[PDB]
């Protein structure tokens, strides 16, 4: 019965899959053996609903990178995951001098080696992130969108001058730690429409939960 | 001779022979924490604390043995049967007392024991191909008990040759008759159902077959008298 | 070199395991946190907040969902009549799903504690009468009629006097494991049963609304627990 | 002579093989490169008889996963073992959003890496597990079956979108630790019929142990 | 990085080895254990419980197995006659297999200690007479006749008086290694030998059963040990 | 995880080297040794006979 499983850190812990990069040898998606992933903790489906229980949050995260082949195979390919601190520019080519700039923390690891993990501190220049922003950050509709909440950008890529020899799939897991929440708000009860705002189906409004026949009949 | 009188009942039992207290613990009520923390469970001290004397069973040269299931056995007859029926949660200790009226010209030995969570198992068909969980007659044999079909394996593939590893007491006719056992509440839950889950079973098997030179009453009566020690219930219906 | 033998679990990644790993930005000093009013430290704080219990969870129509918040009482009903009835199932589907308590439980596998439903009469001021709220612990089906219902824990509520009464549910334990179709979730089993009855007919003077509504507010008591996490959430994030 | 070998923990320790999953490349059994194993400590033959010496038990377990090819070969294939806490739903497809849900602890390891091991705490919502239940958990025969005794479910699978490249055999070893037993009961003496109840052959009842000629002849 | 050299046994999995590994559920708080009457902490507690010794392990018939629990004594037997006889082999097959002691030993490789057989006369009350129980330590074969048997440790038991006598076996050590057909199990060797003799004929008055039975209860004494585990169990778990 | 760099001799087996490794039988209590007359502790004892 220990009320410890109901804390905030015990509610928001656990490494969840938030990203899945894909470097097919040949095809459409990521045709340059590299891709840019913007840290988005909603990469985990049911996470949005959860964090959105509060108005202000603060936390750190431990990202883990489980990469393999689509088959699930291990291969002797060396990778480089780079981190783009919100504010610095991201790579655009397979050798944009971006991967070169030190102020962009990179971490080389082979697929042979166990998953790579690193910790991103609470970025935001604010006191805390905030899932809701009732205004405009002083043409276009810039409502509800809160600026400084950007945690950064991970840029995965196969080390080396030439393309990779095998197809690769990098899965990105992130567990948030040391959490502080504020201003609890009602629990979402209408399906989500966009990752952006809280819009909902303006006719397809369903009841918070299942319904019955008569109020007297159980 | 000295008759104990705890309730509107009065059994004229021996002065004070030997009683085996189960697992070395006197049944008690409860500290101050259970399956009910804002629900102070009323403790029936009224008519729920008297002597009950089950219909005497007759021991023959051939009885395979009998068994009862607690708390079921009494949820039938009694005001303790009233409680166990109109209440949700239950916790209660006990105290069984098996007596045997026979003469110095008879002979036998009964092993009387308490076996927690006594799960029966019928023939499983006949030879062994039918997942037929025993009837509602073997799982809760009311206040008249039920007979063992395979005394040797206590109806559950366990050897009676080892039943003494439970709170038990012997009843060798040439040496005594009455035997007593105080059972404490044994469960993996503070408060459990008193109608579906039977905290245990009371077995009483003839290990040394009853016998008498021809001409003596062939059936010796076994009188089981029991007293509910520290009854406890929660929420009526 | 100092002697070491590796034990199984080496090179292993456990999603729950929480040791550590270096900071991507060593010299970064995360803007200090200032003071934000009303911080939460344990969801259980929330589980004790009263939230509207949609006891009247019948109208499903789109533009009626607002009625689910309250059930009614009126002149048409005669003494004894059963007004409404629901279960003490903070977890499971039903009227509790509207409450914050309920919604949180869904994020947990098992629990136990005492509950606390409140009833608010919103009728006229001139309205008077008695309603009999009664709880029937697990087992004993919903009392046949008002009479027999009263012979068990109940509270006669009189709005002529106090315009809002609170009932305490002793304890509900969603721990009695089960295995339905395939969703072997620890089924309540311990479904208490709150029924509200018309002790007297609805009484009002000429000039007042001959029908009022009652809002229900639930919430768990202090002694509430929650064990095991379950991210069951039908409302999921969708890519634009 | 130290009476320590007769303790309870020294009687019930030792990692025993309780499970053996099988992911044949092609065939009948587990045709989807994955399978669900329900933690059953009777996966070890002589274990039933032993634990069943008591009526109530309490313990934790350390599971170890030794996976290879049927031949016994090591291969560069990455696996994911997931744990389904009794109460959460299990996977049903090779990508049921079940493997995605964080509240279901997963552990990725390659066959290259040494066996994977993890500890499952005493689950049950009761004070202890109980091998016997003389009643019904308040059509069908629900006797003797005790609900809350479910330790969980391990779901093995080859990481990745596509099927595995080689055939695999995952052996699951479990050693229970910190044991507490209660209410000792007679030692089973009739062969077991079902994993369910204690039914036995109702005619094929044999004597507890071997027999002799005459009671006077040794 | 701090300097380390790996020693042999790295990446190795020893089924017995017991170091550790992370909890699959970190924040899980296993429902506390309450107090369950009669906990066991060391099997040796059990080995001291008296359990029925099937000395009469002859009838094998299905509906007779209950007779194996007791041997008989009667008028037909004359003074001196040998009643029964068995060995002090708590481990090995034989009458001891019925006892809990025996069954546990099977789960162990070697042992030693003092034993304690008890004999309960269940005959009539009017029955009287003397039986002579005698133990012959390892070696010395079962005494030729009653006489010579008495010249060694024995106990004359009189049921006319005390209806239950207990005999102590000094010490039995199943440590003297051996190698039969292929099951090279530490064979007893130290097979003591308990024999029970009719010291006087069975005496009963007109009206009483001219034949009674004796139950045997064994168990090891306080100073008992068990070393090495062996999961030998013919009764195994079968998939439905 | 605590930082470590492996030095040469890792994964190496030196017949003389004598660190350690787990007991195959953890709970085994090797029958105590009693007193045997005339124990030898250093061969040099012998060299003086």
């Amino acid at each position: 019965h220990s009320t410890a499983e109901t804390t905030l850190d015990s509610f928001f812990s656990r490494a969840g899959l938030v990203g899945e990069i894909d470097l097919p040898l040949e095809g459409t998606t990521n045709p340059n053996g590299y891709a840019n992933w913007d840290i988005d903790i909603t990469g985990y489906a049911q996470m949005r609903r959860k964090v959105e229980l509060f108005t202000y949050m603060r936390f750190d995260a431990e990202f883990t990178f489980v990469a393999c082949t689509p088959t699930g195979g291990v291969v002797p390919q060396l990778l480089q995951y780079m981190f783009v601190p919100p504010g610095a520019p991201k790579p655009d080519s397979r050798e944009s001098l971006a991967w070169q700039t030190a102020t962009n923390p990179s971490v080389f690891v082979k697929l042979s080696d166990p998953p790579a993990q690193v910790s991103v501190p609470f970025m935001s220049p604010a006191s805390a992130y905030q899932w809701f922003y009732d205004g405009y950050p002083t043409k276009d509709l810039e409502y509800g969108a809160c600026p400084n909440n950007m945690m950064g950008t991970f840029s995965v890529r196969t080390v080396g001058t030439s393309k990779s020899k095998y197809p690769l799939v990098v899965r990105i897991y992130m567990r948030m730690k040391h959490v502080r929440a504020w201003i609890p708000r009602p629990m979402r009860n209408q399906n989500y429409l966009f990752k952006a705002n809280p819009n909902y189906a303006g006719n397809s409004i369903k009841p918070t939960g299942a319904s019955r026949t008569a109020i007297t009949t159980l | 001779v000295a008759q104990l009188t705890i309730g509107n009942s009065t059994i004229t039992t021996q002065e004070a022979a030997n009683i085996i207290v189960g697992y070395g613990e006197w049944p008690s009520y409860c500290s101050d924490s259970d399956a009910t923390a804002v629900d102070k469970p009323t403790r029936p001290d009224v008519s729920v604390n008297r002597f009950y004397t089950l219909d005497t069973k007759l021991w023959e040269k051939s009885s395979k043995g009998w068994y009862w299931k607690f708390p079921d056995v009494l949820t039938e007859t009694g005001v303790f049967g009233q409680n166990a029926q109109f209440h949700y949660l239950y916790r209660s200790g006990f105290c069984i007392h098996v007596q045997c009226n026979a003469s110095k010209f008879h002979q036998g030995a009964l092993l009387v024991a308490i076996l927690p969570e006594y799960v029966i198992g019928t023939v499983a068909g006949g030879t062994g191909t039918e997942d037929s969980h025993p009837p509602y007659k073997q799982t809760q044999p009311g206040a008249d008990g039920f007979e063992l079909q395979h005394p040797y394996v206590l109806d559950a593939g366990i050897p009676i040759s080892q039943l003494t590893v439970c709170p038990h007491q012997w009843i060798n006719l040439r040496t005594n008759n009455c035997a007593t056992i105080i059972v404490p509440y044994i469960n993996a839950l503070p408060f459990d159902s008193a109608l579906n889950h039977c905290n245990f079973g009371l077995l009483v098997v003839p290990i040394s077959p009853l016998d008498y030179d021809q001409g003596a009453t062939p059936v010796i009566p076994i009188t089981i008298t029991l007293a509910p020690m520290c009854s406890e219930f929660a929420g009526l219906r | 070199g100092f002697p070491t033998e590796l034990k199984p679990g080496t090179n292993q990644f456990l999603t729950t395991d929480d040791g550590v790993s270096a900071p991507i930005l060593p010299n970064f000093y995360p803007t200090p946190c200032i003071h934000i009013p009303g911080e939460v430290r344990n969801l259980l704080e929330l589980c004790q907040v009263e939230t509207i219990l949609e006891v009247n969870n019948v109208p499903t129509n789109a533009t009626s969902l607002m009625e689910r918040l309250r059930f009614p009482v009126s002149a048409q009903a005669g003494k004894g009549e059963l007004c409404a009835v629901f279960r003490a199932d903070p977890g499971r589907s039903g009227p509790w799903q509207s409450t914050l308590l309920g919604q949180l439980c869904g994020y947990y596998t098992q629990w136990s504690g005492s509950l606390e439903v409140t009833f608010m009469f919103t009728g006229s001021f001139m309205a008077t009468g008695k309603m009999l709220i009664a709880y029937t612990p697990p087992g004993g089906p919903l009392p046949k009629d008002r009479a027999t219902a009263m012979l068990g824990t109940h509270v006669i509520w009189d709005f002529g006097l106090q315009s809002s009464v609170t009932l305490v549910i002793p304890w509900i334990s969603n721990t009695h494991y089960r295995a339905h179709a395939r969703d072997g979730v620890f089924d309540y089993y311990t479904t208490g049963l709150v029924s509200i009855w018309y002790q007297t007919n609805y009484v009002v003077p000429i000039g007042a609304p001959n029908t009022a509504y009652i809002i229900a507010l639930a919430a768990a008591q202090k002694n509430f627990t929650m064990k095991l996490c379950k991210d069951a959430s039908d409302i999921l994030q969708t890519g634009t």
